[PDB]
């Protein structure tokens, strides 16, 4: 009775990976992320995929 | 005394895997240059991607079409793997109009001048229904590495409408590249090394041309090392002080004193600027009230003066 | 009374009515970032004596001269995003929104 209208906003956000990021398998080997390093300077292996 | 290195017997396995020859090299300098130019054509290589989307129905790229099978969000990610070559342009629109039932495809997109899809049969929606069309429009720019679409602002500097939905630019067209050494098949000399690069890219760049254009970026970069050598801001200050309006008995004092900026009078402490000579009680509170009319409250402490 | 909801806001600046629609409510898609205006409540002020001051001030400007109450939801500082949907609601009785 104290309320006339009632009106309510949704916000939709796109959250990206980033370094603090927390990150984990499924053996329980849980770690945060350190640096996104950059494509060329990752190993690779003979036929040159990263 | 060393040999230079030749572009020979360059031959493409298909539209997009491509293997590069370079017959007369030395000992070391095999997996020093395939090395520097893996690095080179992986990090940096010029190239064309989708940067915006407009579609005429649409509000926000987690909405839904009716007529479609995916939703916007899904359609935004497959348009952000198109293939596209321009020419002579660096802002170029592309439209597509379908209606109709089936896939629509990249060949659909209207023919634009000088616009070349690499591969035509890149699927990026589903019309479902008889009396649904798609009718949208996509600016595509070219770029040199990866750009969110978070991180640009200035695209904002001129206010966008409500239904421009910004994707992300990738704009590097070399997708894979690796590199092997192998004795060379000359024999007069002792040894010689020769290397051979394979790289798989999206169809966009000419293999020879991307191996030339990392052999100028690498040249102009040693450019640099072929000769070493090397072996009080405001406008409200800097302002002069014969704008106060300021009585006659103080510009005279104030002259006297060598105030001859707005600045060097707010410096002044309280207790000291009442030592010189006929200052005036009520006139002290006039120049604390014209100066505090300002803003400029009586005290401050500056770190240098410059003499303009 | 009652706490109407509106677009136009007493003493804010066209820029932050940039979003606003005719009722008072952001446009679907409209892109929102730190503490830009949501939706447009004012609440009434109790006010019955009225000073000559007063006066002039209704006279010189609109007819409630800012005398409502600016109360509007707005984000909260680190908070972004585009919005997605509005779902407003109405008693029976009261006159219902445009949107």
């Amino acid at each position: 009775p104290g309320v006339l209208k009632i009106v309510k906003v949704y916000l939709a956000v796109k959250r990206r990976i980033q370094p603090g990021d927390k990150m984990a398998g499924r053996h329980g080997n849980k770690g945060v992320i350190s640096k996104i390093n950059p494509i060329e300077d990752m190993p690779y292996d003979e036929n040159g995929t990263p | 005394e060393f040999l230079k290195p030749r572009l020979v017997d360059i031959e493409q396995v298909s539209s997009t895997h491509a293997k590069v020859t370079l017959e007369p090299l030395e000992r070391g300098f095999g997996h020093t240059l395939g090395n520097a130019l893996r690095r080179i054509l992986l990090s940096s290589m010029p190239g064309c991607a989708v940067t915006e989307v407009e579609i005429d129905g649409v509000l926000h790229e987690y909405s839904t079409k009716e007529g479609v099978q995916e939703d916007i969000l899904e359609i935004l990610l497959n348009l952000k793997g198109l293939a596209v070559r321009v020419q002579g342009k660096d802002e170029v629109i592309l439209t597509l109009n379908k209606s109709g039932i089936g896939p629509v495809t990249a060949a659909d997109i209207t023919h634009d001048g000088d616009v070349e899809i690499v591969k035509p049969q890149h699927v990026i929606c589903h019309l479902t229904d008889e009396n649904a069309s798609i009718s949208m429009r996509i600016k595509v720019q070219r770029g040199r590495g990866y750009v969110p679409a978070s991180t640009r602002i200035h695209s904002e500097e001129d206010e966008r409408p409500i239904g421009r939905l910004l994707v992300d630019a990738c704009y590097s067209p070399v997708e894979r590249i690796a590199y092997n050494v192998e004795a060379a098949r000359v024999e007069q000399r002792t040894d010689l090394d020769k290397l051979v690069i394979e790289m798989e890219t999206n169809g966009t760049i000419d293999p020879e041309e991307a191996i030339r254009r990392a052999a100028t970026i690498l040249a102009e970069q040693l450019e640099a090392f072929v000769d070493l050598r090397d072996v009080e801001f405001d406008p409200i200050l800097l302002r002069p002080v014969d704008d106060l309006e300021l009585t006659v008995r103080s510009a005279n004092c104030l002259k006297a004193e060598a105030i001859h900026y707005i600045g060097d009078l707010v410096q002044r402490t309280e207790v000291e600027l009442l030592k010189t000579p006929n200052l005036g009680k009520k006139s002290l509170t006039e120049i604390k009230d014209v100066l505090a009319s300002r803003g400029l409250s009586l005290g401050m402490r500056l770190e240098n003066w410059p003499p303009a | 009374g009652p706490e109407e909801i509106t677009a136009d806001i007493p003493n804010v600046g066209e820029a932050a009515l940039s979003k606003l629609d005719e009722s008072g409510i952001v446009y679907i898609g409209a892109e929102v970032t730190g503490g830009d205006i949501l939706v447009g409540k004012v609440t009434p002020k109790g006010e019955t004596q009225l000073t000559p001051e007063e006066k002039l001030l209704r006279a010189i400007f609109g007819e409630k001269a800012s005398d409502v109450k600016d109360s509007s939801l707005r984000v909260p500082n680190g908070v972004s995003g585009t919005v997605i949907d509005v779902q407003v609601f109405t008693r029976d009785g009261v006159e219902k929104d445009k949107r």
